[PDB]
RNA sequence: UAGAGGACAGGGCCUUGACCUAUUCUCAAACUCCCAAUAGGUAAAAAGGGCGAAAUAACUCAAUUUGU
RNA sequence: GCAGAUGUCCAAAGACAAGCUCAAAGAGAACAGAAAUCUCUUGUAGACUAAAAGGGGAAAAGCUUGUUUGAUUUCUAUUU
RNA sequence: GACUCGUUCAUACUACAGUGGAUACACCAGAUCCCAUCAGAACUCUGAAGUUAAGCACUGUAAGGCUUGGCUAGUACUGAGGUGGGAGACCGCUCGGGAACACCAGGUGAUGAGUCAG
């Protein structure tokens, strides 16, 4: 018969990494978080309690609850022609500080400072972003002793 | 210079091999030898030729330390009249022999006793020895201090002018 | 004879963590005395150290931070030399004496030392600790817990029970207590090895007799110490190395280190 | 799969196979120190962000300012 | 399709705390030897953890002790 | 020159060796009292005669391990196209991405808060 059980298929997705093993640090549990923050859920199996399903491994949301020891998470999930929210109760240890975000929050501390300087000297700057382009035309200085002429090679 | 060597310590044992009246009466004979009450030995396995049964009383033992052991060593080396073989000393600077009848000690002869048999062990060390024992630092001891088979022979050949086959 | 410590062996070998691996930290009784509610944020759980080295007594409070945890006062044995206790820094009362003197030092700090009195003599709502004991057992009449007394007859609040204090496994009788404060037993042990050992009894307690210290005066130097604590806990206000530490050598110099040797070998 | 080098049985100081130490030919859907190409997920500013003052609370805090 | 398992079991094999460290190997000790009890040295788990297989676990989730009945009454946000 | 509480969790581990003692950390001297055992070994309590022997700190070893770089190598694999080659098994071309063992070389730590002593 089909087996479709709650940690099936978790083999090698839910088991520690090499020369990794053990309990977590003790400074994993003086991590600050606030509702509406960005989070990732990475489940650690070294602690049985509050553990998440197997498909929400790897994922990010947005925090709607926070306990003693718990978090609720909204993380979206496609169902066969529509994305559904799921609010995901998983215990502390399972649950980092969201790193995608980052870029953002220095690109508007960085170019506050720009924009006060700019309107201080009544000036018209640009400050979106700047996709890479083609390249101008330069003069290479190279003597002729460094160049080295090269041929296809014969099979041996 | 203080890394002189010292008994740890003496452990006496007699296995009878048998549960009952037997065992009591060695652990009596223990007892009046060495004034502590002492312990049993538990078997681990199961041998049907030797007749043990899981966690059945088998033996007793006890140690002792201190001035106590020094001559309860000394009677034992009188029986043996300080004579050892060379193999009997372990490659990390023990040793140990043995009794046949525990009426040469000493003990007044009981027709409800018999006879037993016990074993002798030392234990040699140096100072220092707490370090690799006391549970907040535990650490290792380094490998001069510890003590050899030739430290074994020697010390013993000085301390009780013995004799080495 | 097949070898255990083989290659295979040390590859494989995970360590464990440094203060571990020294003997020092537990890491399990660690994480549940910092760990607070995740939504009651802001809020810190301070935590009173007590550690008693081989001659002296030690306390502290500690904050628990992300980079390195904060001490936020400070108190030694040795200390109290200067408010009249000589030798005996190891005792139940040196170990009271101790945990008092943190208190009232760290209240001092705050200036809320006009606010919460303690008590006087031994016989809003109080700053908040709790006590860490290291690696120690907790039999009852352990020394840590007369610091516990000591700090909470100052100022402090540390949460605590009453059946490890001495002699009171199932009863708590409040005298035999002061007697131990007080270093009663240390005076009837001077008695008692007076009478026989007169010499041992000379042996034992040599700096005792050293300093004039008697067996009938022990109980009002601590009593006075008390008072002197009480009346002011601020804090008081290269060398030569004549052996020197080597250094590290290089990859260059280790070459020539080996040519010579084999230069030395070859004759 | 095969030799090499070392310290339990074998008729009376050597078969052999042992045991140990460095090598050697060849493998794994239900083995793994390492580990792609493709395939996935979140983010990229005004019902918002930053900064400074106040007002409310039965929550939180040693704190009628501690914080939220 | 492939290699297997389930219709049970447990007042402790449930709860909490403390102390401790396992398999195995070598060398030593009266009867005692391949296998009985005892001492030491090495030991990252080669043991154990009710039952298939996978994951976890070393001042412990294993061993031994002490005290117990949170295997209790009522309701919500939710995952498969 | 030393200490307590931490972070990183082997450049920090393992084996064998050399050096060190103002204060300090230890080994150490004991068992009346709290407490603990078959055993004051351990645990707990009271001390201050002796010592760097050991713990600990710092160094060494064509040391093992670990860690970083070069190389292996545009090699092995692979996304898109083909009225491409070949009986097949398999293998090139156009537009793109790109390893791993082994071997060589260099290293063996750094750091937060507070405190003591001359
Ligand atoms: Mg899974
Ligand atoms: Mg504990
Ligand atoms: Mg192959
Ligand atoms: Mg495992
Ligand atoms: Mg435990
Ligand atoms: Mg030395
Ligand atoms: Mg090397």
């Amino acid at each position: 018969g089909k087996s479709r059980g709650k940690r099936s298929g978790t083999r090698y997705k839910f088991s520690k990494k090499f020369r990794k093993h053990g309990e977590c640090t003790a400074n994993k549990y003086l991590e600050k978080l606030n509702y509406g923050d960005y989070v990732d859920i990475v489940c650690d199996s070294t602690q049985q309690k509050g553990m998440p399903f197997n498909y929400y491994h790897g994922k990010t949301g947005k925090i709607f609850h926070i306990t003693k020891r718990g978090v609720g998470v909204l993380v979206n999930k496609r169902v066969k022609h529509r994305i559904e929210q799921k609010k995901v109760c998983v215990r502390i240890e399972h649950v980092r500080k969201s790193r995608c975000n980052e870029d953002f929050l220095l690109r508007k501390i960085k170019n506050a400072e720009l924009i006060k300087e700019a309107k201080l000297k009544n000036e018209h700057i640009n400050i979106k972003r700047k996709t890479e382009g083609p390249k101008p035309a330069a003069m290479i200085k190279v003597p002729p002793s460094k160049i080295i002429t090269i041929e296809p090679l014969p099979f041996y | 210079v203080m890394r002189e060597i010292k008994v740890n310590k003496l452990v006496l044992n007699i296995c009878v091999g048998e549960s009952g009246d037997r065992l009591t009466r060695a652990a009596r004979v223990l007892e009046q030898l060495t004034e502590q009450k002492p312990i049993f030995g538990k078997c681990r396995f199961t041998i049907r030729s030797f007749g043990v049964r899981r966690n059945e009383k088998i033996s007793c033992f006890v140690t002792v330390r201190g001035k106590k052991a020094l001559e309860i060593l000394e009677k034992g080396l009188k029986v043996k009249e300080y004579e050892l073989r060379r193999k009997n000393f372990s490659d990390t600077g023990n040793f140990g022999f043995g009794i046949q009848e525990h009426i040469d000690l000493g003990i007044k002869y009981d027709p409800s006793t018999g006879i037993y048999g016990m074993d002798f062990y030392v234990h040699l060390s140096r100072s220092g020895y707490r370090v690799t024992r006391r549970t907040r630092r535990r650490s290792k001891i380094s490998k001069t201090h510890k003590v050899t088979k030739e430290d074994a022979m020697k010390w013993f050949q000085t301390k009780f002018d013995g004799i080495l086959l | 004879v097949k070898v255990v410590k083989n290659k295979a062996y040390f590859k494989r070998y995970q360590v464990k963590y440094r203060r571990r691996r020294e003997g020092k930290t537990d890491y399990r009784a660690r994480k549940a005395l910092i760990l607070q509610d995740k939504n009651k944020y802001n809020a810190q759980k301070l935590r009173f150290v007590v550690r008693k080295t081989n001659s002296q007594v030690i306390c502290q409070i500690a904050c628990a931070h992300i980079e390195g945890d904060k001490i936020l006062a400070e108190a030694k044995s040795k200390e109290l030399i200067r408010y009249g206790i000589p030798v005996g820094l190891k005792n139940y009362a040196a170990a009271y004496a101790t945990g008092l003197l943190c208190a009232r030092r760290f209240l001092k700090s705050l200036n809320l030392d006009t606010q919460f009195l303690g008590v006087e003599k031994v016989t809003r709502k109080p700053i908040k600790a709790f006590l860490d004991v290291g690696i120690t057992r907790t039999t009852t009449g352990n020394r840590v817990f007369a610091a516990l007394k000591g700090a909470c007859d100052g100022g402090l609040n540390i949460p605590h029970g009453n059946n490890r204090f001495p002699g009171s496994k199932n009863e708590f009788n409040p005298e035999q207590l002061r007697k131990n404060i007080l270093g009663i037993h240390v005076a009837e042990y001077m008695k008692t090895l007076q009478e026989e050992d007169n010499d041992k009894y000379k042996t034992h307690f040599n700096d005792y007799l050293k300093n004039n210290i008697g067996a009938d005066d022990i109980e009002q130097m601590y009593l006075n110490a008390h008072e002197k604590i009480r009346q002011n806990p601020e804090k008081e206000s290269k060398f030569v190395s004549k052996h020197e530490k080597p250094k590290k050598l290089n990859a260059k110099l280790r070459k020539k280190r080996v040519k010579e040797k084999l230069a030395l070998y070859v004759e």
